């Protein structure tokens, strides 16, 4: 409440204040990524958008099904397979408040000051009902919790078990959906796993032969292609990439179509780039084979 | 006497430099020079003192009875604890030793200069968590005839700067005016920690706590009978500074009992209270030598006595004694869990 | 004590920069508080 | 250093029994709690 | 209504203008009695100060302690407040309330017992605690696997038996500044004294908890101030009246071996894994509202959650009402609470095999 | 012809656990405020250890630095 | 006729009385917070959290949350936003 400097009357009261870094981590351009320019992932994101957007539009059929609604959805994946970029499709295409959270973010200076912003940032989200956080990188603050007398992590460990008590506990509100996109899920202690917390393990393998073929093509529109590259072939080439190793690839391309001055890429200057990035990083040398 | 008008901030007397001027630490948190009035007693003019100042000047215009500023009180009849050292079962030597360095030189200081022994001026019971530490002391307080002024260690710390070292002095001042007193500072291990932080606000506030409290220590002189008590838990996390002479030098050792006629003399002093049988023996309890803790042997009887009460029984049986022993104490682990090793 | 010289007895450099209430990278800085007050004898003891 | 503690407990024991000078028994007995005390503290 | 509703707004509107005419006045607690009108009054600023009382407050209940008013200008006494409470704890017991009730816990039964042997029977019969002789218990330290009900438990406490409950988060507690860490446990221990009887419950407490380093931080070094201050108000040089504690936590190994001493924290009871029979209740009990359409004979369910835990089982619910979605159906199947169940003991394998020492 | 932003992999090691987060937010903030920016982040084998467990939580602030 | 410039460098002069008589000088530097729809909340670090209005040098629409504003000494007031608080020790890690 705002008060006289002197009289000490009440003179307004005001708006709750948050921690100003949590009123920055709310979105507030919505990034233009779309689920068109995500491929590869269909299983993905059926389950993902069946879990936390439609208990966000569609409610009343799980209100008539009295069940409750899960609360949020881990996406553990290897390094580069769309962990974000989901996230960041799911912010484009939903309708409430998506507040982006990078877990190192979370850890502050002070006894207590991440505990302070991480309550904070649910109960912003609480007030600005429905939301979506998106603690990312959730192994920054998601290790295990152990006995130790001769030094410890203890600092960490306070804004852990407060994100635990803030997902699940007395405080609820059952409107704060939580994605999380670690990538050592191996880490991940046992508390922070459980249900109730984090519900959906959507797994995001490496994409298949298709899905290659599918983010070659989505990765290669702004840049001028020509009208003869064979994607299947490409898409084959490539064994075992993972995603933005893809989008390096195209990269690769052109900057090589780019530097032998052609002006447009070919099939050529793709082989070229996936030679490129590939574990041929060395290349050189044909030396018996 | 006009200055002596009803705003006014107490402060602490800290050393008389001239014969109308001294060193004054006002409440507000920084040190003055100022005027002493020339009505005052200046015979009164005892380092940490509680002098009042005036509210723009800061000028020396009263002093108090030295037992105003305190904080912390003298522990009166309210808050009289009740236990008695009957109750306090075993620690026969512990309870001499207690006695032979609170309470005799207290009562006899004369004995003490007289055969030529240095009279204690610090106690350091420490052991094992669980073990009577609080619980002697808190005997010690129902039967002794002088103040006990218990502060409770975390208690000295606060955010505001400044209220740390005055406290202590304060308390210290209170102690020398109530003579005979006994300090019972507890849970020392929070402000008396080795390892220091000479950049954070936090450490460089308990340093001056500590610092305020060592040299009011050392600033007992032959006379002022007035002793010193504090308890831990793990002695090793304390500064050396604690442990020489003319500071904390007795040092009783309050162990985990494994003596049988202890967990014996113990048992019987909890049951005798209580309502045990007559066809329940504690000696078919006690067959075992385990590394049984003072505190221990006594929540076992608590659970038996509630076990008992949920089978509805109004007296304890041998066969809830025996259940007791398996639900209280099972293992430390350790090695035990693996028998090939012995 | 006869040779009338200060007698300096630091046991750790955590313990040193806790007693004289200020910050200290390395340990020389008894030396040069050292230096000032002469004759002067450091003892240094052991567990 | 146990020479010290051996003569502060003989002045302990003298005035245990309220008496006024230290004599040749109470530093037997004080003599004997200390061995006692080391030999224990040993282990 | 209009010339009386006008008279009415006119009355808000004076209301607005004696409030501004009104001053302010600080608050601070008397601490000493220097005579019948010098009195050595504390500040919430902090400085302490010699403040001459007014004519109409009775001088009597003036001890240490009580709240007074101070007058801005000449600090004068004003007032005889009543004792207060931190905004930090009303914070706390103004918790929304919990629908859940005794009923909604399943195959936890034994352990319900050894609780509210504890919670409510000192509360409610202390005379058996007297003929008998045992010393009523204070601390109820509930631990088990992630997931089993150490917290759902509590939420039924709150709900049922009574007492004013206050529901303690762990860094709920802790705060930045120096000594706040400790002054808000303080404060919550002195409001359960003037509230008679309370359930104070911590929850999460390995994190307030651990044992206490001997090379740690700084930032460990004032958490461990906070254990200290916490630990001498359950058995320091003062007795708890009518005060019992619920502890709750994952992992009672970090726990400081001075907290879990029997005396301090008493009867451990152990929240385990749902056993068989007890995992039956819990699909009835989370497989009720759910609209069944089939005769729901849990018992391939109960066989295949092997090891899970609570929540998990709740899981299964909700992966069957998906299940059930993705083929528009309005009701879950009981071919399809088997797909959940396989689904989730899947991911089971995900987390850590689960392990813990009977304390 | 662009601001050349060095830094080397031992000064992102501060002492107060989470201070090397601090310094590459405040480092890549400034860096966003210029038009064009080069950063040659030198010696990152410092903070650049590979996510691991040992129980003992060895070296976790330069992990979360990293991250 | 230690701490001081250059007296035959001259370029001291005596003028600074002009830039000295205008008390605006002094301004209380402080990092802005929510924007209540106009009024400002300011959170001088620590000495205070007042709420604060305007002071006409600035337009109302240069001022957003996470701004640092120099707040005017007495009857607070938004004279100048400032650059982002960067860390000294970021600063000398720019090769000039
Ligand atoms: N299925 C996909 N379709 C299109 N682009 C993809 C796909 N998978 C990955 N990418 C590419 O991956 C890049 C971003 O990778 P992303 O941030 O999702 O990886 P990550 O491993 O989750 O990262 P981090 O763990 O650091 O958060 C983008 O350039 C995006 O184009
Ligand atoms: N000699 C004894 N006889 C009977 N009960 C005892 C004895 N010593 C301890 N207890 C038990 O100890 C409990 C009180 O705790 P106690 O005073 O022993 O703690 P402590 O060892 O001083 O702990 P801390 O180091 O944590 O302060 C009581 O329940 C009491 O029954
Ligand atoms: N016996 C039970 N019957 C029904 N539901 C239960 C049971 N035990 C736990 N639950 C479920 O557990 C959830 C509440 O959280 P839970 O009790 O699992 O947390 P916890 O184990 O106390 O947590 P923490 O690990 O943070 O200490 C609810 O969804 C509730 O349905
Ligand atoms: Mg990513
Ligand atoms: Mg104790
Ligand atoms: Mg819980």
């Amino acid at each position: 409440v705002g008060v006289n400097k002197d009289s000490y009357l009440i003179l307004d009261t005001l708006p709750s204040e948050f921690d100003s870094r949590v009123k920055a981590m709310e979105v507030d351009e919505k990034p233009t990524e779309t689920y068109s320019d995500v491929g590869g992932l269909d299983k993905q994101i059926e389950e993902l958008v069946e879990a936390i957007v439609l208990p966000m539009k569609r409610a009343d059929k799980f209100k008539d099904m009295g069940i409750r609604a899960p609360k949020g959805a881990l996406m553990y994946g290897p390094p580069g397979t769309g962990k974000t970029l989901l996230a960041r499709a799911c912010a484009a295409q939903t309708n409430a408040t998506f507040l982006k959270l990078a877990a190192p973010q979370l850890v502050q200076m002070y006894i207590g000051e991440g505990a302070k912003l991480v309550r904070d940032a649910f109960a912003l989200a609480k007030e600005k009902a429905p939301t979506i956080i998106f603690i990312d990188e959730l192994d920054a603050i998601g290790t295990k919790r152990f006995d130790s007398e001769k030094s410890g992590d203890r600092e960490v460990q306070r804004t852990m078990l407060e994100l635990l008590n803030q997902l699940d506990g007395f405080s609820s509100d059952d409107r704060v959906k939580v994605l999380a996109a670690t990538n050592r899920v191996d880490v991940l202690d046992p508390a922070l796993l459980r249900s109730g917390r984090l519900d959906r393990k959507i797994e995001f393998p490496l994409p298949s032969e298709d899905s290659r073929a599918q983010i070659l093509q989505i990765h290669s529109r702004k840049m001028t292609t020509d009208d003869d590259i064979n994607w299947q072939e490409l898409a084959r080439s490539t064994d075992e990439f993972n995603g933005a190793q893809l989008k390096a690839v195209t990269v690769e391309a052109g900057m090589i179509a780019l530097r032998n001055g052609q002006s447009s890429v070919k099939h050529e200057d793709f082989v070229e780039g996936i030679s490129e990035v590939q574990a041929r990083k060395s290349k050189s040398v044909s030396f018996y084979a | 006497k006009r200055i002596q008008s009803v705003p006014l901030v107490i402060g602490q007397f800290l050393e008389p430099i001239d014969q109308n001027t001294g060193i004054v630490s006002s409440t507000t948190g920084m040190s003055y020079v100022v005027r002493i009035l020339s009505t005052l007693d200046r015979e009164l003019l005892k380092p940490s003192m509680s002098v009042a100042l005036h509210r723009h000047s800061n000028a020396l215009v009263d002093i108090l009875p030295p037992d105003s500023d305190s904080s912390i009180s003298v522990m009166g009849e309210n808050e009289k604890p009740d236990v008695t050292y009957a109750d306090v079962g075993g620690l026969d030597m512990q309870k001499q030793e207690i006695r032979e360095a609170v309470e005799l030189p207290l009562v006899q200081a004369d004995l003490y200069e007289q055969i030529g022994i240095d009279p204690p001026r610090g106690v350091l019971l420490y052991g094992p968590p669980g073990t009577g530490k609080t619980m002697l002391v808190k005997a010690v307080a129902n039967s002794t005839k002088a103040a006990f002024i218990r502060v409770n260690g975390s208690e000295f710390v606060h955010k505001y700067l400044g209220e740390g070292p005055r406290m202590v002095r304060d308390v210290f001042r209170l102690a020398r005016e109530n003579a005979p007193s006994i300090i019972f500072i507890d849970e020392v291990d929070s402000i008396a920690t080795k390892r220091f932080d000479a950049q954070t606000g936090s450490d460089r506030e308990v340093q001056r706590i500590l610092i305020e409290l060592l040299t009011q220590m050392d600033g007992f002189d032959q006379s002022t009978n007035v002793k010193v008590i504090m308890a831990t838990n793990r002695a090793d996390t304390l500064d050396p500074a604690l442990l020489r002479p003319g500071r904390l030098d007795r040092k009783i050792e309050f162990p985990s009992l494994r003596d049988r006629r202890e967990r014996r003399l113990i048992f019987g002093t909890i049951a005798s209270k209580m309502s045990l049988a007559p066809e329940a023996d504690l000696d078919s309890l006690i067959i075992r030598n385990d590394s049984l803790s003072g505190a221990v042997i006594a929540a076992i009887m608590q659970e038996a006595g509630l076990r008992a009460v949920r089978k509805n029984r109004y007296v304890i049986l041998q066969s809830d004694l025996e259940e007791a022993y398996a639900t209280q104490v099972k293992t430390d682990n350790t090695v035990d869990k693996f028998d090939f090793y012995k | 004590h006869h040779t009338d010289c200060k007698f300096i007895r630091v046991s750790g450099a955590e313990l040193v920069q806790k007693y004289i209430g200020e910050g200290s990278r390395m340990v020389r800085e008894l030396f040069v508080m050292a230096r000032e007050h002469a004759p002067s004898i450091i003892f240094m003891d052991e567990i | 250093a146990d020479v010290k503690g051996v003569c502060t407990e003989a002045g302990m024991y003298a005035l245990r029994e309220r008496r006024i000078h230290v004599t040749q028994e109470d530093f037997e007995l004080a003599v004997g709690k200390v061995m006692n005390k080391n030999q224990e503290t040993a282990i | 209504q209009n010339i009386r509703d006008l008279e009415k707004l006119y009355d808000k509107t004076e209301n607005d203008i004696k409030a501004l005419q009104s001053i302010g006045q600080l608050i601070g607690e008397v601490m000493k009695e220097l005579s019948e009108e010098k009195y050595i009054v504390k500040a919430s600023s902090g400085p302490r100060y010699i403040v001459g009382v007014r004519n109409s407050v009775d001088r009597s209940k003036l001890k240490k302690g009580v709240r007074v008013t101070l007058d801005i200008t000449t600090l004068t006494i004003m007032r005889i407040l009543p004792r207060e409470t931190d905004p930090l704890v009303y914070n706390m017991t103004s918790f929304e309330q919990g629908e859940i009730t005794f009923d909604g816990i399943g195959g936890l039964t034994e352990q319900i017992r050894e609780l509210r042997e504890v919670i409510e029977l000192p509360l409610k019969n202390p005379e058996i605690f007297q003929r008998v002789g045992i010393k009523p218990p204070k601390g109820v330290l509930l631990y088990g696997p992630p997931g089993t009900g150490k917290t759902l438990l509590a939420k039924a406490v709150a709900a049922t038996i009574g007492a004013n409950f206050i529901f303690s988060p762990a860094s709920g507690i802790v705060d930045k500044y120096i000594g706040e860490s400790a002054r808000i446990i303080r404060e919550m221990f002195a409001y359960a004294k003037e509230h008679e009887p309370c359930i104070i419950f911590m929850d999460e407490v390995d994190a307030i908890g651990g044992r206490r380093f001997s090379e740690g931080t700084s930032a460990d070094r004032e958490i461990q101030r906070t254990l200290m201050e916490l630990l001498t108000q359950m058995d320091g040089f003062d007795n708890l009246g009518q005060t019992k504690i619920i502890m709750a936590t994952n992992r009672p190994d970090t726990l400081d071996p001075a907290l879990l001493r029997p005396g301090r924290l008493d009867r451990k009871v152990e929240i385990p894994l749902p056993n068989e029979a007890g995992r039956l209740e819990i699909f009835k009990i989370h497989t009720a509202k759910v609209k069944k359409t089939g005769e729901f004979d849990f018992e391939a369910a109960v066989k295949m959650s092997d090891g899970f835990n609570g929540a998990d089982i709740r899981n299964c619910a909700t992966e069957a009402g998906f299940f059930a979605i993705r083929d528009d159906r309005d009701h879950i199947n009981p071919d399809d609470l088997m797909k959940a169940v396989r689904k989730v003991a899947e991911v089971k394998k995900l987390e850590g095999t689960i392990e813990y020492q009977k304390l | 012809d662009a601001t050349f932003i060095r830094v080397i992999g031992s000064e992102l090691v501060q002492k107060y656990v989470g201070e090397g987060a601090r310094m590459v937010r405040e480092l890549f903030e400034m860096a966003r405020t210029k038009k064009a920016c080069i950063i040659f982040f030198d010696e990152i084998d410092a903070v650049g250890g590979a996510r691991f467990d040992d129980g003992a939580g060895g070296d976790n602030e330069v992990q979360r630095t990293m991250l | 006729g230690s701490d001081t410039g250059l007296a035959p460098s001259h370029l001291w002069d005596i003028m600074g009385d002009r830039q000295r008589l205008g008390e605006e000088h002094p301004l209380q530097v402080a990092r802005c917070t929510k924007i209540i729809k106009a009024k400002y909340v300011i959170n001088l670090k620590q000495i205070a959290k007042f709420v604060v209005g305007l002071g006409e040098r600035v337009s109302p629409t240069d001022i957003e949350e996470g701004m640092r504003v120099g707040v005017d000494r007495s009857k607070y007031n938004i004279e100048l936003p400032l650059p982002p608080r960067i860390d000294p020790s970021v600063t000398m890690m720019t090769v000039e």
